[PDB]
């Protein structure tokens, strides 16, 4: 209920894009769990592991190592250091001015 | 370097544009994504960046600007620093070899060899010829299915009498344990014309593996108890545990030594015997030696690394065919990374079934399971809601009668249309074109004043109302106004019929049990209650809270 | 819940199947209405004032 | 009722201490039924 | 207000704690940034003891 | 803090430490802030977490 996936008008869902990015690290950490298992080319391996690792840091701040992905509508994903900081963040915008 | 007087010459004028950003750069940069990274360096310090009263503030620093300085002035030789993944991916992909040009029929060969070694190294064991003795027997006793034990040969009756001479020569094998060495050649040759199913070889396989475990965790019950609390020592435990590994004298004649280690394997003595009986009893449940079955397993992972170790190259030449294979579905939903991942999945699926008997080549075979795999892994994990794939290969036939209904009938396919060209009931078409869109993100920006986005004006469905909360306390103590104005007969059987101010409300006979009296009595009592609250003077304040 | 569940089986008054979500006039506006458009979906059953 | 707020690091063990279960695959709801 | 776990089968740098800028993991071990980063993508190899 | 510090030490039979007073700008004496919770709010989040 704080990353949630709302029913719209129509049947359209409205999700956070906190669900893409637990996604995108989800299916990348079974993929290792997968190439682990099947003492794959250990090249392939690296590749998994690095993509793992770029997907849990934009999991924890999107756009802080590389470039921000992506989003899935052309715009850059936010993820929970998004949350937080930022003017339209969480400590400013809702803490200490609120409806 | 030069970065560093632009590094001061920014912290000079206060700001940095992308005009002296452009000039003062590294000139061979070529790198468009490093040049971002130090821009975005030289900006995460402070001075920040711009491209043409600029009195705002400093943000920092005395610790994260000698921080990002420092990386300035490395990455001033930073050469082959790109340090994304699909950049560094293909970096490492290229650089292997494409060494495979007809190449991979060698590369079958080795496999070919290492495979038929781990067939030669299992079957050499005798209770799992046994095992196959046994399944060849409740396959054919109906324990499974009747191929479920061989993947054909180089025919259910002639194959039962061969599976039958197979168990004489094995059996009499057994019967026959010197002696039993050229028996159990007889065994070997005997079995090396037949062909399991891989499933049970590879609970063979597993059973072996098991075996080793087990001689090891032994050993080890043997050493760490001594060699590795004792001390016992390395050379002479070798020369003589290693060398006699059955008598009493690698252990009962040693702990007469007497020596400085002699005198501290007293302790373990017995347990040392408990792991001597054990490795003799192993022997039994396996049939041979300890030592026979590890080194048959020993070259049979030689035989299984020997064939990973050519699949490795293959896959390297063949990964860069899925890198090839790849490009096409790039605005699928899915990034380009994974779909290269889920590509080098499939093409080590293919490459353990590629086949070099049909004499076709690698490429279109092994893009066949690539293709296969990559469309499989693009319609199971590119859409949050995740509909299963036929409902994907449904969507997609439906999409392409739709450019093909429009660009002939001129105006928009239709249900009616569509349900007109396509075989489907004209309603489960209109569930499918319902269920076919994305969740818009709850972070869009809206077009408003104060910046706001779609999460802020999707309202809240399950919250109770405070005036339908202070509607139901008042309701609460309306009704134990109204039910103390009556006898504790009726007040507490209604409490306990209905959930009033308790627990679970009770049925009808435990209310009697709780008043020793017959449900009935109950039924009559609660109908008596409700009729002296219908009336008014025990209506009008209940009844109030219904504006029904 | 429990006591209007008494409240419901004291009076009597069944518990209806459907929830009330009709379209009504704003709070203050006071206009008369003068028009009424239906539209509706190809092939369902239009209603009497359709 | 709740003095300062204290901050640190996570250990593993507290952060599998907060959890109440694993998320192992990314399946959000059903497309029917969006339970 | 329940929380769930995900359980990385490999390891995974907290980007904080990587690019805080001064690189926490990095000045901790005095290791500089750029050797943890190409430590970190199997750019290279690092000796432990 | 140096104050109070070496105040009870005069108190006490101890030299002090002899301070200097420094002088900031107000994004800088607003840099420093002993409570993380306000410095999260009006400055670099991730820096101060
Ligand atoms: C970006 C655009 C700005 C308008 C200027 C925003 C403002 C509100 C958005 C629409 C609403 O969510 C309603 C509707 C929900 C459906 O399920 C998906 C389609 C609709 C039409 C949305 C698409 C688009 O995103 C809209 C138009
Ligand atoms: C005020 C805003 C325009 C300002 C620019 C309009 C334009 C589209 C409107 C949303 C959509 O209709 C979808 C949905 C319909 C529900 O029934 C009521 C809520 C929703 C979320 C609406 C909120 C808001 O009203 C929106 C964003």
């Amino acid at each position: 209920d704080l990353r949630p996936l709302v029913p719209l008008d129509g049947g359209r869902f409205a999700t956070s894009d906190l669900n893409d990015l637990y996604r995108r690290v989800i299916n990348r950490n079974n993929r290792l769990k997968r190439l682990l298992d099947l003492a794959a080319p250990d090249i392939i391996v690296r590749n998994e592991k690095r993509m793992l690792q770029e997907a849990v840091d934009a999991l924890l701040d999107n756009g802080r190592r590389g470039r921000a992905i992506t989003g899935s509508n052309k715009r850059p994903l936010k993820s929970l250091a998004d949350m937080i900081k930022g003017k339209q963040g969480r400590f400013r915008q809702n803490l200490l001015g609120k409806r | 370097s030069q970065l560093k007087l632009l590094v001061t010459r920014g912290k000079e004028q206060g700001y940095l544009t992308y005009a002296e950003v452009n000039d003062h750069l590294p000139e061979d940069i070529v790198d468009s994504d490093q040049i971002e990274d130090i821009i975005q360096m030289i900006n995460d310090m402070g001075i920040q960046v711009m491209e043409e009263l600029m009195l705002a503030e400093n943000t920092a620093d005395e610790d994260a600007a000698e921080a990002a300085a420092q990386v300035l002035s490395s990455v001033e030789s930073e050469i082959g620093r790109t340090t994304d993944p699909v950049r560094m991916y293909m970096r490492e992909m290229g650089t292997v070899e494409l060494l495979t040009r007809e190449g991979e029929i060698d590369i079958a060969k080795r496999i070919e060899d290492g495979i038929n070694q781990v067939q030669c190294s299992v079957a050499e064991y005798p209770e799992a010829i046994t095992y196959l003795l046994e399944q060849y027997d409740r396959v054919e006793a109906e324990e499974a299915r009747l191929s479920d034990l061989i993947t054909g040969f180089v025919d259910p009756e002639l194959a039962r009498e061969k599976f039958a001479e197979l168990r004489a020569q094995y059996v009499v094998t057994r019967d026959t344990i010197a002696t039993a060495q050229e028996e159990i050649l007889k065994l070997s040759e005997v079995f090396k014309q037949f062909r399991l199913v891989p499933k049970q070889f590879d609970y063979l396989v597993n059973s072996m593996r098991v075996m080793m475990d087990r001689v090891r965790t032994q050993e080890r019950l043997i050493m760490k108890l001594c060699v590795e609390q004792c001390k016992m020592p390395k050379k002479n435990f070798i020369t003589l545990f290693t060398g006699n590994e059955t008598s009493d004298t690698w252990f009962n004649a040693a702990i007469a030594m007497n020596k400085p280690w002699s005198e501290k394997l007293h302790d373990v003595s017995e347990e040392v015997h408990r792991a001597l009986q054990k490795l003799q009893q192993i022997e039994e449940e396996t049939g041979l030696t300890i030592e026979q079955v590890k080194d048959i397993n020993r070259r049979m992972s030689i035989g299984e690394a020997k064939a990973r170790r050519a699949k490795k190259e293959m896959v390297e030449a063949n990964l860069r065919l899925v890198i090839s294979i790849a490009k096409k579905y790039t605005n699928r939903g899915l990034q380009f990374l994974d779909l290269i991942q889920e590509g080098n999945i499939g093409l080590m699926k293919a490459v353990d079934k590629f086949e070099y008997r049909r004499g076709y080549k690698f490429s279109t075979y092994a893009t066949w399971w690539i293709r296969q795999a990559i469309t499989r892994s693009i319609a199971d994990q590119a859409r949050t809601i995740r509909i299963p794939v036929h409902m994907i290969e449904t969507i997609n036939k439906l999409n392409r009668i739709s450019r093909q209904m429009l660009q002939e009938m001129g105006r928009e396919p239709t249900p009616e249309e569509l349900a007109e060209r396509m075989l489907m009931p004209e309603d489960k078409i209109r569930k499918v074109l319902k269920i076919a869109k994305e969740p818009i993100s709850m972070e869009t920006p809206i077009g408003d004043d104060e910046d706001s986005h779609l999460g802020d004006f999707i309202e809240d469905t399950t919250l109770e109302l405070p005036l339908d909360s202070a509607t139901t306390e008042s309701l609460r103590a309306a009704t134990h106004d109204v039910l103390a104005g009556l006898t504790a007969r009726e007040a507490k059987v209604l409490r306990m019929r209905f959930g009033i101010d308790m627990n679970t409300d009770y049925t009808l006979e435990e209310v009697g049990k709780q008043f020793d009296v017959t449900r009935e009595r109950i039924r009559q009592i609660e109908a008596k209650a409700l009729r002296k609250l219908r009336h008014p003077s025990r209506s009008e304040v209940l009844r109030s809270f219904l504006d029904d | 819940t429990p006591e209007e569940k008494l409240l419901r089986a004291i009076f009597g008054e069944k518990a209806s199947d459907v929830k009330d979500s009709s379209l009504r006039v704003p709070n203050g506006v006071s206009g008369t209405v003068i028009d009424v458009q239906v539209f509706t979906r190809d092939g369902v059953e239009k209603d009497k004032r359709a | 009722e709740f003095d300062a707020i204290k901050i640190a690091l996570a250990s593993p063990d507290m952060i599998r201490s907060w959890s109440f279960g694993e998320v192992k695959k990314p399946e959000t709801i059903n497309y029917r039924t969006f339970k | 207000e329940r929380m769930g776990h995900i359980e990385l089968a490999s390891p995974t740098a907290h980007i904080w704690f990587l690019k805080s800028l001064p690189s926490r993991i990095g000045l901790l071990l005095d290791m500089p940034l750029r050797d943890i980063e190409r430590v970190l993508y199997f750019e290279s190899y690092v000796v432990i003891e | 803090r140096v104050k109070i510090a070496n105040r009870e030490l005069e108190a006490n039979g101890k030299v002090g430490a002899t301070y200097s007073r420094d002088l900031l700008g107000i994004t800088k004496a607003s840099l420093a802030t002993e409570s993380f919770i306000s410095a999260a709010s009006f400055q670099e989040t991730t820096r101060v977490l």
